[PDB]
């Protein structure tokens, strides 16, 4: 009875829930009430990562546009502390769309809304040297502000950005998936709002908390860093659930795998830029497609082994 | 089966049970 | 002629429970709230708060009470000389719901340890007089104002000079006069009112940090533009956590000289939360109810077809 | 099939000048609260300067009709260009005469319509020039930069993003001779309507004591004295950019018009609370037809058919 | 009759000869032996130009990627001299494709080849004040090198770029189109080689002749300038004939028009650029289309009036 | 329909290792002059290091098999990276022993095929890692910049264009485990086969006394002494990029092979002129099949087939 | 688990006969019949035919080398060496011009492009006709071909601050120092007639180079470039190098022993095309290139392959 | 009677 | 006209 | 007529002849 | 099998 | 005696 949905709805479902089952990614947009001009960007990452033995590796798939994941390492058996810093790994083509200056992120696009987010891990080590496990759970991180006085002459008050919800990474969530390392994983995330809303593009954000602001004045557990302004940065925060993956390696293990990620995104292009040529109207409204999207999001498990992706 | 097969099964069951 | 191109060419049980939590709290043994039957179907935690406070009104003064959509706080109150209205020298103080520290910590920068988002579904109030028919004198008035939270921007003369951005409240001027739509009766009859969402949909709001007093410290009242000051006191007892999409209820109690007035004050709440996986309350959560159009329409219809307030005998 | 409020919404949205009076009475969405509906109309007689290009922006700023500036012919606005506002009638009677008095009468707002029109008033012996129209999605955001005080702190100020699309004509545009006029509309750029709070204390973007370079804005948006105009918010609408070119020796004179269909949330103590009413209920057909018509219309048409 | 040509052949002919007679999608690509992965970049311009009374305006439609035309003004009755300098007008979206530095032009692409090049002038002024004419002729400009010794210590020899064939702008060609100003113009160019070849991307070029090299030692008639490296520059020179347009205006004449340009261009993208997502395979060989291309190019006038575009 | 020269050209182009002796004897195009065909094969055993990434470039430089460099694991080549060559047997017998003697035997060339393959030789208890392959269209161009001498002048130097594609894996790639191997081939990126000249004096790119910043290149290419290797040209074939990642505590070993079907223009004074012959005549069907097959093949394939 | 993979994929025409006649048999016909190259290109071109008649006498006891190179406006280059030897590093080659060089390429080394900007060859021939009697002559004649091209050489210079240089150089000149396996040799009194052919799969247009008067140029040593010998051009007002086409180079060696008295007449042909500047006077003599003709090209290739290197003057 | 008044409105429509 | 054009779009 | 009509006529004439 | 893949393509 | 040679070659090739 798959003839009750239009082609754009089926393509949207295929992008949202099963990228790697097709030779070419199917998708034209989000079948909602908005029917403006958007540019559909499809991001794919192929990265090979080797896990250190005797350390715990955390990987965050956050809804930051143009960035694949953030990673950090801590001693085995422990959790991130106030001295732990996460570093990003970019998608192919960050500087071709978001410039090379911290105050030039909106020279090509002005707003975005996420449509899908997928990840997968494929082990490549032999069956006689591996050891460890893989754990996956989700946390609702959000971007907010914080106000605190400052002792100057004359004294004033300050308002700076902050991340609320990072405390969910300090313990394993009751809704989790645990299995052997040699089995792999494949997980996806869904929207956490009753409707798809366009978010703006922020400027000047490199590290959270910003410079001259000390940790503890913001209430954050740890720090997020991006390095040089000419390589990477933070340009926004979408309405998605953050996926947290922890891979534990005991002493003497040889662990390696292949990491993949996908993302359907919608952008609002500027006539000044070049990507405006490929813009197209967003697909019209499909109510049954949205209802089935909600149902399938509620039905699937947290994660599955790599053989069932 | 695969993931698309289980998604198809979910959708078909939901539409047949409506 | 220049050529042109690119030319375009019945109800369900969750809904009934939602309506019951929204409109008739005190007519049922147990609070039946389950959630909001909207599109969102994620993991949420539902909390219900009730307060039972005994209060006696000072004769010769006017008492103002605000039921603001601030989580963890029941109401804000201030007193002014009779026949007048709050001025620039008045300060409002809060009365907390039970168990504020169990949900928002004991420090200004520890409010987001257990939760990160919220959205309101109901907010009610009630007053029941507890005096004999000879002592009392006065009246009770109730009206609503649409207060919202926004920001202000002003320059500061430092070395070098800079600019500042701080939080403000817009719409507080509705407390300085009686609105055309109101309910006024004698003191001995009581009151019972409720509120409704002032948005076309239900959206989650973040948890703010570091807010103790509006305006904040080292900022004058003139720069902000507010008519009066909201203060919470020590951070170990109470604070400001956020602002929801609900209207504010304003109550004024007037008492002439020689009058002895006593009553009991009550409040209600039906509020959802987004919990953190490391929190101890995460295990009490569930999933949000699915979509229900009929309930969402009848909610607006009933909210539009209701009076501002009724006497305590019709709670 | 539709109801009267939905049809009236369509009329205010698409065809203002085809009827004696504006029939719109609200936005048929789920909200059914207490609102105040206001329709603002401007009528200005403008003569364009010969030998220069004039840029006009139709921005969703309440109380202001349009912003405009003049640049040398053949060029585009640069870092030394500043835009100035032209107010709707009765700005101070609603938004006060002080930068910190913008929220005394209203609290929030939301848009429903925005249209512009140009009618030439030159004979067939002096006119020379063309009119170009294209749309850009300008939004309001914030920027974070550090400042070296004692001790060093970090700041946070407002900033308009998407302004870089003004400096280039897009592939989707309308261009014709000056003697033909123009008539362009605008539509909401969000899946649904929602209210925006009234801002306070904003006069010029960027604010004083803040350098233009550190914000990334291509140019400035000044408003002048606090007793005349100011910035009180930014709606969910797409900006309209119009360029008018006039060679030396030509005489261009036209009539500029602007329309609006805006809702507010009045304060109880305000003097305009008595004019309020309830928002119309929900109607699906009207919203669907609104979306379809807004998708299917062209960028602009000649003034002969408006 | 017309069923002997495949769809790519018809689309290529349409983009090559008649851009402004269709709404969207001028074409797909060049149907020759090459069937690699290319990106088709369709450019279009809309500029309003006012001509000074008492001056002669020269416009060159050069095959320089990312630049629409170069213009200069000379007193009436004369031709460009050694003191004349031509300044460029860019297509929308230059810096988004060729960077903002002189040595960063090959970040997104590496090679190119032209497929079409058209122009058109539409008058705007009234019928009671205009005065003048429009003349069009084509010149075969090429890019080569010039060598000359330099008296340093020790003495060396220099080999710098130069333009050969620029003397055709100093006179009206015998094959030319001329008519009044109020009628407009429409012209096109064609490939001047037996086959379509790819051209590389040049770096560091900002002025021809470059700095520290005096005009006169290179044999060039006049100078071509592009300004600051953050706005415009020279990246290459395709295999097409330059189009020269001269507009003459006597004293007391008010002249104005709208200039429109088109371009079918094929690019070779880079793996790390955002453009790679929109690449596709070049159409296969079609001999009939290639023959009709030459036949129609040979059987067409130099230019026609704007009413017959 | 297909003549013998066209079949031989297809065999040398697409499937070298399937036959006892090479069949190819030229390119069946219009040109029918005097040429000297040559096939070059390199057989090398390589053991990839542990805890690092290895990048291999199969570039169309005559007489050189590939260029390689190593970087810390989980990273990409940076401005401090340098690539070094490994050449075919018999470089000095054809291109001399000095930087200005590269054209004493031949004067032109044109490629016909360029292939590579990896065969692992590790047991089932040591191997760990993956192999990724993608193609980048690198070309040779020039750059100009001013110099502050007395008097001031301008300088024109050679510069590789398109090297930025090595810093990110493209959507069109092949990835699998290390124990499976790989085998890929390249094709012409021009609509016709044309000859290229022989360059002189090139040792490093960028050249000496020229900083890397002023050329726009991401990294450096060095060939060392003039008596062992050098750069003599750049053909019209796409570059194949291979990344091999090895974890710590693993042993990876394999055998690397490379093939090349090439043509030359000999000099009458050279000793290899006696081996020459005339180029085969035209054959349209062979060229059409070449185009179709080159279009229809995947990026890479496991070594089992 | 296996890693998923995505994005997986007839008679001739008059122009042809004229082309063959200009290419292969110049001196047989009353008037040169050449029209143009019947390729796909059909733009505006100017076609020219150059013939030189020169009477030459060879010194007894020396070896005379003559190069027929594709340099526009120049007939041949001449040098002399002692008998039994070959050119060395001290040998210098001087040109002999076609008539009317200054009327086409100016009198200034930077004026070469004031009239044309592109060219391409179609034919090149040479012939020698002895005039001495049958009692005073002695010697031989040898003819072979070399594929000389034009490229660049890069080297550093120790200036302040040090930079890197890039100049022009000729590659393939080493084929003149030895007799080629494919050659024609006979007595002197019989003469020779030879012709060349294109060495590229298609006919393309080159560009006009500026400033070249010597190779290697001024202030550049011979060792840096790696060339065997030099190619001078004399005063800049007389002659110069303006390009290099896609044709082979013909080298002729005439050996004269002591006591011999050899005299002859040298001829040269050239069937060429040009791209005219619109401001030039030559533009009025131009026309359009002939259309495509496949059979003409096929027979051109076949006859070019099937002809010997050279023949005696009796079968010119 | 608060809930009894609510049911009156729903029964009306 | 304009309202006539819109009226035709709906039909 | 327009320009595409001219191109079509040229093509038809060429194919007919 | 590569020669079989080529042969299958030509078919 | 040269054009006849080319004519003979052409006739032989066509035969």
């Amino acid at each position: 009875a798959l003839t009750r949905l239009s082609q754009p709805g089926l393509a949207f479902l295929k992008c949202a829930f099963a990228p790697p089952d097709f030779n070419t990614d199917p998708g034209k947009g989000i079948p909602d009430r908005f029917e403006g001009k958007v540019v559909s960007r499809k991001d794919v990452l192929n990265q090979s990562i080797s896990f250190t033995a005797g350390q715990d590796t955390f990987i965050l798939i956050a809804p930051t546009p143009g960035v694949a994941y953030w990673s950090a390492s801590v001693p085995a058996g422990t959790f991130p502390t106030s001295a732990t810093t996460f570093n990003p790994v970019n998608y192919p083509g960050f500087t071709s769309m978001f410039g090379t200056t911290s105050t030039s992120r909106s020279d090509q696009v002005s707003s975005f809304r996420y449509a899908s987010m997928n990840v997968g891990i494929y082990p490549t080590s032999n069956l006689m040297q591996f050891a460890g496990s893989i754990t996956v759970w989700k946390c609702p991180v959000k971007l907010s502000t914080v106000q605190f006085p400052v002792a100057t002459d004359p004294a004033t008050s300050s308002l700076v950005h902050t991340l609320v919800g990072l405390d969910g990474v300090l313990a394993v969530g009751p809704d989790n998936f645990s299995e052997s390392f040699i089995k792999g994983v494949f997980s996806q995330s869904a929207c956490n709002e009753p409707d798809f809303e366009f978010n703006d593009i922020l400027e000047g954000i490199q590290t959270l908390p910003p410079a001259n602001v000390s940790l503890g004045s913001t209430g954050q557990p740890f720090t997020m860093d991006s390095g040089a302004e000419a390589t990477s940065g933070v340009v926004g925060w979408g309405n998605m659930d953050t996926i947290v993956i922890r891979v534990s390696a005991p002493e003497g293990a040889v662990n390696s795998a292949i990491l993949k990620a996908w993302s359907c995104i919608e952008y609002r292009p500027n006539p000044n830029a070049m990507l405006y040529q490929f813009g197209h109207d967003s697909p019209p409204l499909d109510e049954v497609a949205l209802q089935e999207y909600r149902t399938v999001a509620r039905s699937l498990p947290v994660a599955v082994i790599a053989a069932q992706n | 089966a695969s993931m698309w097969e289980r998604v198809k099964s979910i959708i078909k069951s939901s539409l047949a049970a409506a």
